[PDB]
């Protein structure tokens, strides 16, 4: 009930009729509070991000967005790490899944990219991953 | 602790 | 009822225990509509690939269940590599492998073994699997 | 179309 895994099951749940802050918010806070609990978030993230259900990816993306801004080094280094930042260049990248995403779901992942190579420089990571994505093309 | 960029 | 709220369902990680209507009706379903057995690989695939045991367990049931009842429609869909890629990649140590439970994993092993002899036709999925045997990812037939 | 098998 109060685990990361069911907490993003309602956050990111295809059936909601609309956002659902209080699970969004729950599961932010829910990750600051454990050393485990940044990488388990990051992992559960990566999979709902790549759902073909737009509707489950597009609130993932919003999950990230969310934590991303009321969360420590703890999280923000699981996003910095290329172990997370891949799997959104897949879903962006025609040549992995790229083709077959919803230019939704792809926009807004690189809105988020860029928002934080601004908003937090020091990820140099996300910056180096956005700045591919430029050079690629995709951007 | 972390993986290569995706060529 | 759609495919994906069908396989949400079939899958869903709150389910007690299996699900069986939501599952055989996912299979039902996917052969209604001429479209649906390559989309129904691609939502499996997915759910198959999910870190929740669960999920990709119950989507495994689902994707075996589906095997046995769907004819050549789906058989063709789940015997291309664009699926079973998907299937190999959770098993692949050179993929997700290292980060699956070998519950799943195991299973997976189970259907593909299962396949290349209930249906031998399937040449794709008989190449695959003999693949996961010389690379040591399968040491003997389950 | 499909693609080629997996390495």
């Amino acid at each position: 009930p109060e685990t990361l895994e069911a907490r993003i099951n309602r956050a990111t749940n295809p059936l909601n009729k609309e956002l659902d802050w209080a699970s969004i918010n729950g599961f932010c806070e829910q990750l600051n509070e454990d050393f485990e609990g940044p990488p388990l978030a990051t992992r559960l993230l990566a999979h709902k991000i790549q759902s073909p259900q737009e509707w489950e990816a597009i609130q993932a993306l919003t999950v990230l967005e969310t934590c991303m801004k009321s969360c420590g080094k703890r999280f923000h280094d699981e996003v910095g790490k290329f172990r997370f930042l891949n799997e959104l260049i897949k879903v962006v990248s025609p040549k992995y899944l790229g083709s077959r995403t919803s230019e939704k779901v792809k926009n807004k992942i690189l809105e988020l990219l860029y928002s934080w190579t601004v908003g937090l420089p020091e990820e140099v990571k996300i910056a180096e991953a956005y700045q591919m994505l430029k050079k690629q093309g995709i951007v | 602790d972390d993986i290569s960029l995706l060529k």
